[PDB]
């Protein structure tokens, strides 16, 4: 009902974006779109 | 006579009808089930 | 005593659902290579 | 006091002075038509409808008089080139005089209505209050509009009782005012069919008579009267403006793309006729037909009417102008005088070579010659040092067939380059540049100027629709919101249905 | 206010301010004509635009010959 | 016949004058070049 | 420069006519109070 | 108490997202114009219409991805999915640029929906509809740029493609081809946009630095109450400041906020007009008096003549790739080029 | 304030995360397979890295006709077969 | 005459500046 | 000359592809939008104090103690045009928002010009996309680059004796 | 073809999993609507 502290949802969620964006940035250097 | 593009016209015409009809069917229903008290 | 399914529910899921689908296809794309 | 931007609101509940202002506007508009026509007549040169038609001369209203059948001057000329005619009273000049007499009679009528504003006619007999029954007025005016739309189609356009309209062939060469029979089938909705214009007005004329009749006899539903504030003359202005901008977009587009009512002999060609080499295809069709039929080059080209070759020239493309380049097209490239002939380039091997034409987009364009296959074989180079396609190196020549230069060949590179530079404009003409002291820069056509104005005006009228529409629906708060609005009506959840206190919780 | 011969004649045409039919009236019918006129404008637009193509409707200058 | 009751006075204050003049003068100075071309 | 000669009448009227309008309405505003 | 009044009741209920009658036009179209863009920028190419790649799937990033316009060969075709060009083949539709018209038309009707929404919520709440009116300026920009411009032109191909870099390309098109910076309607738009940003920051900072001390804390936000009837800053001190710093200042709070509406709305309207001229290539490209002196007098140089050389470079160097359908071939020796570069 | 369930009470709620730790990753995987299987390439007609040009070719398959455009891109595509 | 026209308008704006500041309607309270 | 300056800057620095110029646009479009939004919303909620024949502006007297619009009513409208929580009910946060947004964005665009002075230029994706053979597959960035080139080669056409314009 | 079922399976289970987990509470809401 309010069992998860919200600060927790926010750090996991936040790290979740950080991960996926860093994927998208790693791929600018690898594979399609890298100039190589 | 009855050309391909005229066949297609009626396809588009009749599809727009479905979408509008179905859409307003749904909307009349919900307004009937969930009325405001008053 | 709230409802679960609302107009709101629908708008939210209209955007959320295909947002993740997309984020997964785009993820796969970083590994495509020529 | 009234702010400046609200002075004319004094007419809102004064039907007579409203009629007086409307009469004065009408008087000024008829006045303008008359004066524009007289200025045009004072400046029109009718001696050459081939290379100096009205549309090169900056004529704006002439072509609308010609479009409905006024083609002649009391001076004896007509715009078709016939000399010796006699148009009766309904000459260009007589049309102009009419509109001025009209302007003057309208001006007096306005004086009378401004002074005698307090006509019993305008008073509601029950309450004594100024009151206009707009629903019935709509049906009356609509019914008149249908009679006129009907009669105009039924009599003027047929030639039944009137002159017809301007028609022409697909290449604008033999236009004239002719009666037109209606086209009742599906091809009457083809914009390029003039019989559909006849059918339209007869058919819509009856619909407007019938609907007119409906709108005089049947009262509006209570639901609609309330929703559209039909006691409020500003609702009629809101919807009336919306209609006018709907119609201004349409006449803008048919002018730009072209229809049966924007003929190219009155308004000039379209840009699209240049995009698609429309006149060039047809010219080539004729030179090949002349030739298969055993004509020489000189003969096949000499067989080309100048009027047709003058269409095949970017100077008459309406999309080569500029916003502050003013006046007629003749002020720019000059007054056309003669066709010089069709120019033919051959390299030193004898390949025929083709100057690549300038596109409407480009103020400036390079000189590049190609073979029938698209392979570049010559150009005018910018950097000379590594140049390999110069006219000098390739030995490009120009020979002329038809026109003033027919049968002449030039070989000295500067002259050849000279015609190459004009060749990118299409067909090559000799211009008079002293007479108007022409500055050599392309102007647009009346086709261009009319589209521009009506597309702009229409957009601006969209905002007038929005302003006066808002003012009808929100008249009750024009001066401000209710000073005793309370945060319960505006806070959330207080009412199940927004703005409706009967749904409190 | 000023009476005039022509005013007395036109008098009944400006005589029914505020008169309405009850309730909804002819609105359902109006709506029909509206629906028709729209489809008819679609056809006209799509002919001009060349997404509707009809036999013997050659949408071009060449349709003046 | 009675004098017309719909007449109102018109007002333009001094700030509105200054604003209007500024508008016209700046407009004149933007377009003057295009009029001379 | 070889410039448009109506440029001058155009600019003058562009300036004068709206200006005189504003002035006329201002001065008669002051004459009331 | 009929079915219409029942449905009106349900549409107009107070909920997390109000719906209204306008929601019926707005929401389907706003959602589709947005799904169209996200769909095409992720998966769809520009190869056959443009010779360009334009999706994430193809290797483009967010700056280069775009839903591009149809090939110039389509003219102004509506490109309906079911129409003569794509014949109902969803795959061919995409490849012909059918998503361009989809986005632009549903977008156009969504914008109508939104302006009607502003009308509907303003009537139901009892405010004046000036927000709706102000939104007329966005609409006029949209319709003039994405609809009217290419309708005056040879085809949709020459409207803006929906994409970050693609719109950059469009800005440079208008410099090289239209010399749009010279155009007095763009300049008024520019004055309107910057005038607005200026008004935005200057009015926000003035309020925040003429605040009344209404609470004890260093954070001055806590001490406003949305129902207070008292002005929360001194209009009087703010007036004396700007009078003494700048010479003039506002005295009327209503004129001030109306001016904030007026300035940006007007500038956008002026630029819209200017683009309409450009639909027809009715440019403010040249000053004739300049060209006649420069032709005759090769020592006469101005920034005006300098920038038309730069436009000349832009046109020649970008035309072949930016308009593949014209098969332009400019041999090296014909490209305009200053010394060495 | 309008009777839906507050957002902050949903995403800390245990029943919420019970459903969503399945739905969110199932969707992220669905979208992956859409690319990894090559389907997205075929739904949309998007060229693969090996099918922009044909081996010795350097022309664009630019569409150039309005009513034959379908046929055009199809012809270009058989020139890769 | 072009030069003259441009300078006259500019000059006028500077004089309008002058009156707008020193000859404003003075703001007055409550 | 302003226009000359901004053309040459693009050929030499790809300022459009630079993020700090993108934020300046965001600041300057966003500023104009918020100027119109705030001006229309206050203007929409003026309390009635005048008649139909007068400027509502006369409803405010300089130095009056009361506020001249109803912000609760304005919140109530814009809240519903979007949703309740994307709209302000506190005037101080609202006016500080108006201040901060265009100021910050223009700090960045000024920093962009200041840092492209040391030739740290906008993103370059010229030929970033290639096929399996290794062909270039153009994007819109390459089109931009072509326009940029036309600027490069023409600007100050007589002033360069060597192949690179290094300043 | 077969790739389509691949893609579609996770969405279905996400539906079935959310379906079964929420079913009891979703029924009370429909009853409550009179
Ligand atoms: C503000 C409120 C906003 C709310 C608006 C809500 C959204 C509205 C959405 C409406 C969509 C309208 C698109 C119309 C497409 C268009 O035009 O389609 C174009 C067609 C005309 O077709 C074009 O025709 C051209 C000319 O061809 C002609 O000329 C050729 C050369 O000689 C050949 O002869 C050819 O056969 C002959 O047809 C070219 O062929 C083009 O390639 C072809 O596309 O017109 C037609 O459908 C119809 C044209 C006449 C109707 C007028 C349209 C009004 C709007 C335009 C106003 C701007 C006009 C430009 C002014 C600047
Ligand atoms: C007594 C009648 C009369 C006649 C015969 C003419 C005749 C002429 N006028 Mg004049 N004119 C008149 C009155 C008249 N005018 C008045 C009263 C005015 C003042 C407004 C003018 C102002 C005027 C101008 C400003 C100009 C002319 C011009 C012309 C010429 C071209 C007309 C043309 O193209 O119209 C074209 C007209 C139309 C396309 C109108 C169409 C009407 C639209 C579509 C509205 C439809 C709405 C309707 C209510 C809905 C109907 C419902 C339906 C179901 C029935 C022609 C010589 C032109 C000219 O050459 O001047 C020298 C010109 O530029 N006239
Ligand atoms: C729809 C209206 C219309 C149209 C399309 C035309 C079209 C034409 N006229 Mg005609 N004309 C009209 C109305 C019209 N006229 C009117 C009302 C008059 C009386 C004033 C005349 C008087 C007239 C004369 C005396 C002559 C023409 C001529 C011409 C031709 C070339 C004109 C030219 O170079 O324009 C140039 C246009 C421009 C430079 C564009 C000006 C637009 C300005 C900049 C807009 C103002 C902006 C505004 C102040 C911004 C502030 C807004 C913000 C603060 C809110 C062309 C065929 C000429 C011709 O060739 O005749 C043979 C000619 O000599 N016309
Ligand atoms: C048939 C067209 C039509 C008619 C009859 C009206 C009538 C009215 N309008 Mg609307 N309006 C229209 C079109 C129309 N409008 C359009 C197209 C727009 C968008 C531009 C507007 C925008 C508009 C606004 C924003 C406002 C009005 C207001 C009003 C009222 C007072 C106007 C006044 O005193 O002006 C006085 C104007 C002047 C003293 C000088 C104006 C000079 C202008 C700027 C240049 C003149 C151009 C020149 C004369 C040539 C004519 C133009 C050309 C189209 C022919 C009045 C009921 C006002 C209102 O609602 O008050 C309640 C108001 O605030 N209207
Ligand atoms: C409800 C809002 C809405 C609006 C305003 C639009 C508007 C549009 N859509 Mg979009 N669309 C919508 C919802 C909407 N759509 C939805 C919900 C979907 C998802 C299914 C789509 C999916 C979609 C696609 C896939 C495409 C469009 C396209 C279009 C455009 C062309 C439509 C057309 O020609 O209509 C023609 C049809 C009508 C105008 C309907 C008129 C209804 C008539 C009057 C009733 C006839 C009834 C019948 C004859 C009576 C019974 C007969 C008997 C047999 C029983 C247009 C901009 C096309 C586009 O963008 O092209 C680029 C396109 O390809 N739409
Ligand atoms: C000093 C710099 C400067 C400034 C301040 C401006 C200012 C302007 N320019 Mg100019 N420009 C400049 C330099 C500058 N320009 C230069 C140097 C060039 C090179 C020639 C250009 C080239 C140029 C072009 C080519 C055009 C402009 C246009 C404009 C106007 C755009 C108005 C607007 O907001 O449209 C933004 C768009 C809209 C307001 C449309 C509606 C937006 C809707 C509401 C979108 C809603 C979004 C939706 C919610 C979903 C999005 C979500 C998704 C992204 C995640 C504005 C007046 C345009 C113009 O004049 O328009 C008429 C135009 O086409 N400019
Ligand atoms: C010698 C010669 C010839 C010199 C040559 C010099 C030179 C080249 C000149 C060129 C001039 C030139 C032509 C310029 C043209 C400019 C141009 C493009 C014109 C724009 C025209 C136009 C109509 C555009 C349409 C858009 C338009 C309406 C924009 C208006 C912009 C505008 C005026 C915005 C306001 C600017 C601004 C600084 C406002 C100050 C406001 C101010 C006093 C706020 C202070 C303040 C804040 C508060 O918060 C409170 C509370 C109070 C109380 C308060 O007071
Ligand atoms: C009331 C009186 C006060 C009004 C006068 C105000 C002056 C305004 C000046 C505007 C005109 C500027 C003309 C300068 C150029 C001049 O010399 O040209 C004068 C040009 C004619 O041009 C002259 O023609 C000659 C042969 O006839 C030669 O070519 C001369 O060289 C050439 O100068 O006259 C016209 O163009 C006048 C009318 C143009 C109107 C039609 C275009 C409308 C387009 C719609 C625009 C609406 C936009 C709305 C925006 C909101
Ligand atoms: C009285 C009388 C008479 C006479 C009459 C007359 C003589 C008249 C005249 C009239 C006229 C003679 C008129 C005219 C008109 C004009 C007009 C009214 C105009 C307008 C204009 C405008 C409006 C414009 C605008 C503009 C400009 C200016 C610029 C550009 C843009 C524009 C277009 C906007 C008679 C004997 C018969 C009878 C008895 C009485
Ligand atoms: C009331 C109203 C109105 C008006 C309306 C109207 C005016 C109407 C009209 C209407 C109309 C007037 C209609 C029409 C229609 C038509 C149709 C719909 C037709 C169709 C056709 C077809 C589809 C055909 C087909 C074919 C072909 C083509 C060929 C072969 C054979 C066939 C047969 C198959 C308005 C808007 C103002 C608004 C308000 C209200
Ligand atoms: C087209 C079409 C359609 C439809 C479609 C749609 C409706 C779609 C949807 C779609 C969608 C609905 C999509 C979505 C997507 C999403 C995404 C893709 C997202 C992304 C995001 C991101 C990437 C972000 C990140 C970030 C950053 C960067 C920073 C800030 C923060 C954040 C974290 C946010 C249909 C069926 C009718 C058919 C026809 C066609
Ligand atoms: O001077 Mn002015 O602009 Ca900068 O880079 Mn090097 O330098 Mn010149 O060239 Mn590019
Ligand atoms: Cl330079
Ligand atoms: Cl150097
Ligand atoms: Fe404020």
């Amino acid at each position: 009902g309010g069992r998860i502290p919200l600060w927790i949802v926010a750090t996991v969620a936040g790290m979740g974006v950080i991960v996926i964006v860093g994927l998208f940035f790693y791929g600018a250097y690898a594979g399609l779109g890298s100039s190589l | 006579t009855i050309t391909p593009s005229l066949k297609g016209f009626f396809i588009g015409l009749l599809s727009g009808a479905v979408v509008l009809g179905l859409t307003f069917a749904v909307l009349i229903a919900i307004s009937q089930i969930d009325k405001v008290q008053r | 005593s709230y409802p679960i399914f609302t107009v709101r529910w629908v708008a939210v899921h209209t955007l959320a659902v295909p947002t993740i689908f997309f984020l997964g296809a785009i993820a796969a794309m970083q590994f495509i290579q020529r | 006091g009234l702010p400046w931007y609200r002075v004319h609101t004094v007419l809102i509940n004064d039907p007579g002075r409203l009629i007086a202002a409307h009469l004065m506007h009408t008087a000024l508009v008829a006045g303008w038509a008359g004066s524009m026509a007289l200025y045009e007549l004072a400046t029109f040169d009718p001696s050459d409808p081939v290379l100096n038609p009205m549309w090169r001369q900056g004529m704006f209203v002439l072509p609308f008089m010609a479009r409905l059948g006024v083609t002649g001057s009391w001076s004896g000329w007509s715009i078709t080139g016939e000399t010796g005619i006699d148009p009766g009273f309904w000459s260009f000049e007589g049309v102009a005089l009419a509109h001025i007499v009209l302007s003057g009679l309208l001006f007096l009528a306005a004086c009378w209505h401004w002074v005698y504003w307090d006509l019993e006619l305008f008073r509601d007999p029950r309450t004594g209050e100024p009151a206009l029954d707009l629903p019935k007025m709509f049906g009356i005016h609509l019914f008149l509009a249908g009679l006129l739309c009907f009669g105009f189609g039924a009599f003027h356009l047929t030639g039944l009782f009137g002159p017809g309209m301007w028609v022409s062939d697909p290449y604008g060469l033999t236009g004239s005012v002719q009666p037109v029979a209606p086209e009742w089938g599906p091809d009457g909705f083809n914009p390029y069919n003039p019989g559909g214009v006849v059918a339209h007005h007869i058919a819509a004329g009856i619909v407007g008579i019938i609907a007119g009749l409906f709108h005089i006899l049947v009262r509006p539903p209570q639901r609609l009267y309330k929703a559209l504030r039909m006691g409020n003359i500003e609702t009629v202005l809101s919807s009336s403006i919306a209609a006018v901008f709907f119609a201004a977009f349409v006449v803008a587009g048919t002018m730009w793309y072209g229809s049966a009512t924007t003929p190219i002999e009155l308004f000039g060609p379209t840009r699209y006729q240049w995009d698609s080499s429309y006149f060039q295809q047809e010219i080539n069709r004729r030179v090949q037909a002349s030739l298969a039929s055993g004509a020489t080059l000189e003969e096949a080209w000499s067989a080309i009417p100048e009027k047709l070759a003058f269409y095949d020239y970017i100077g008459n493309n309406p999309a080569k102008g500029g916003l502050f380049r003013t006046g007629p097209m003749n002020k720019g490239d000059g007054i056309a005088q003669a066709w010089k002939g069709h120019a033919v380039f051959r390299n030193k091997e004898g390949e025929e070579l083709f100057v690549r034409r300038m596109p409407a987009f480009f103020e400036s364009f390079p000189v590049i010659l190609t073979d029938k296959n698209g392979v570049v074989k010559a150009d005018i180079p910018f950097r000379r040092a590594e140049s390999k396609y110069s006219f000098e190196q390739q030995g490009v020549t120009v020979s002329f067939y038809g026109g003033e230069l027919n049968g002449q060949t030039f070989t000295d590179p500067p002259t050849v380059k000279s015609y190459a530079r004009k060749a990118i404009f299409g067909e090559i003409f000799e211009f008079d540049t002293e007479t108007l002291n022409s500055d050599g820069i392309f102007r647009t056509s009346p086709r261009g100027w009319f589209t521009f104005a009506h597309a702009v005006f229409a957009l601006l009228f969209f905002f007038g629709h929005i302003w006066h529409g808002a003012r009808t629906l929100f008249r009750d708060v024009f001066s401000g919101i209710d000073p005793e609005l309370s945060p319960e009506q505006v806070e959330w959840g207080f009412y199940q249905k927004v703005g409706d206190v009967t749904t409190r919780r | 206010a000023r009476r005039t011969w022509l005013g007395d004649i036109l008098r009944p045409l400006n005589s029914e301010y505020g008169k309405v039919a009850p309730g909804w009236g002819t609105t359902p019918l109006m709506a029909v004509f509206m629906g028709l006129f729209l489809v008819f404008l679609l056809i006209i637009l799509e002919i001009y635009n060349s997404t509707l193509i009809l036999d013997g409707v050659n949408v071009s200058w060449k349709a003046l010959g | 016949m009675e004098p017309n009751p719909n007449r109102q006075p018109v007002e333009l204050n001094r700030t509105s004058l200054y604003l209007g003049l500024l508008l016209i003068l700046v407009l004149a100075l933007l377009f003057s070049s295009y009029f001379f071309n | 420069m070889e410039v448009n000669q109506l440029g001058l009448i155009a600019t003058a009227l562009f300036v004068l006519v709206p200006s005189v309008f504003l002035i006329i309405l201002y001065v008669q505003t002051e004459s009331q109070q | 108490r009929g079915w219409f009044d029942i449905l009106d009741d349900w549409l107009k209920r107070d909920r997390f997202v109000f719906v209204g009658w306008s929601g019926i036009l707005l929401f389907p179209c706003a959602y589709l114009a947005l799904g169209g863009w996200l769909t095409g920028t992720t998966f769809v190419t520009s190869w056959y219409t443009h010779g360009l790649a334009s999706s994430y799937l193809e290797g483009c990033n967010f700056l280069t991805v775009a839903v591009s316009t149809p090939a110039n060969s389509m003219g102004h075709s509506l490109l309906l999915l079911w129409g003569p060009e794509a014949q109902g083949d969803f795959t061919r539709w995409c490849q012909l640029g059918g998503l361009w018209t989809f986005i632009a038309l549903h977008g156009a009707f969504g914008l109508i929906g939104f302006m009607l929404r502003q009308f509907e919520i303003a009537r139901l709440v009892g405010v004046r509809p000036y927000n709706a009116i102000a939104f007329s300026a966005p609409i006029a920009v949209f319709v003039s740029v994405f609809l009217i411009y290419p309708l005056g032109q040879s085809s949709w191909f020459f409207a803006p493609s929906f994409g970050v870099a693609a719109i950059f390309r469009f800005l440079l098109f208008f410099q090289g081809f239209h010399n749009w910076t010279l155009n007095p309607f763009h300049m008024m738009g520019v004055a309107g946009v910057l005038g607005g940003a200026l008004l935005c920051a200057i009015h926000g900072a003035t309020v925040e630095n003429t605040l009344f001390q209404d609470g004890e804390g260093a954070s001055t936000f806590r001490a406003f109450n949305p129902t207070q009837a008292e002005e929360t800053y001194s209009m009087v001190t703010a007036n004396r400041f700007w009078s003494q710093i700048f010479g003039i200042a506002f005295s009327n709070k209503r004129w001030l906020h109306f001016f904030m509406l007026f300035v940006p709305v007007t500038g956008l309207w002026m630029s819209a007009i200017g683009v309409v001229g450009l639909a027809l290539n009715l440019r403010s490209y040249d000053f004739i008096s300049q060209e006649i002196r420069a032709a005759e007098d090769p020592e006469f140089e101005t920034f005006y003549t300098k920038n038309l050389l730069l436009n000349e470079g832009i046109r020649a160097w970008m035309a072949p790739q930016d308009q593949p359908h014209e098969n332009f071939v400019f041999p090296e020796e014909v490209l305009p080029r200053g010394n060495a570069l | 304030t309008t009777g839906e369930r507050p957002f902050s009470d949903i995403i800390t709620s245990v029943r919420y995360w019970v459903i969503h730790s399945i739905t969110i990753p199932a969707l992220f995987i669905a979208g992956w397979l859409f690319v990894s299987t090559g389907l997205a390439y075929d739904v949309f007609g998007t060229p693969r890295p090996d099918s922009y040009y044909a081996q010795e070719q350097r022309s664009i398959p630019l569409v150039t006709d309005r009513f034959e455009a379908k046929q055009q891109v199809e012809t270009f595509l058989e020139q890769l077969k | 005459m072009e030069t003259i026209t441009y300078v006259f308008i500019f000059a006028c704006i500077i004089a309008l500046f002058f009156f707008a500041i020193f000859f404003r309607e003075p703001p007055r309270i409550t | 000359g302003t226009f000359n300056f901004m053309i040459v800057f693009q050929a030499e620095h790809n300022i459009l592809m630079h993020p700090f110029h993108q934020l300046g646009v965001a600041g300057v479009f966003g500023g104009a939008l918020f100027c119109a939004m705030h001006g229309s919303l206050v203007t929409s909620s003026l309390i009635r104090e005048t008649t139909e024949t007068e400027s509502a502006n006369y409803g405010y007297k300089f130095g009056q103690e009361e506020e001249t619009y109803n912000i609760v009513a304005a919140h109530g409208y814009f809240g519903r045009l979007i949703f309740q929580y994307a709209s302000f009910n506190n005037s101080r946060s609202l006016h500080f928002f108006l201040a901060a947004w265009p100021v910050v964005g223009v700090w960045f665009t000024a920093l962009g010009i200041s840092t492209m002075a040391f030739n740290l230029n906008g993103f370059n994706f010229n030929h970033s996309v290639i096929d399996a053979k290794g062909n270039v597959i153009n994007t819109w960035a390459d089109i931009i680059n072509r326009a940029n080139l036309g600027m490069e080669v023409m600007h100050e056409r007589n002033a360069h004796n060597f192949p690179l314009d290094l300043a | 073809d077969w790739r389509v079922l691949v893609v579609l399976l996770p969405v279905l289970l996400a539906a079935g999993w959310a379906v079964r987990n929420i079913l009891p509470y979703a029924v009370k809401q429909v009853q409550k609507l009179l």
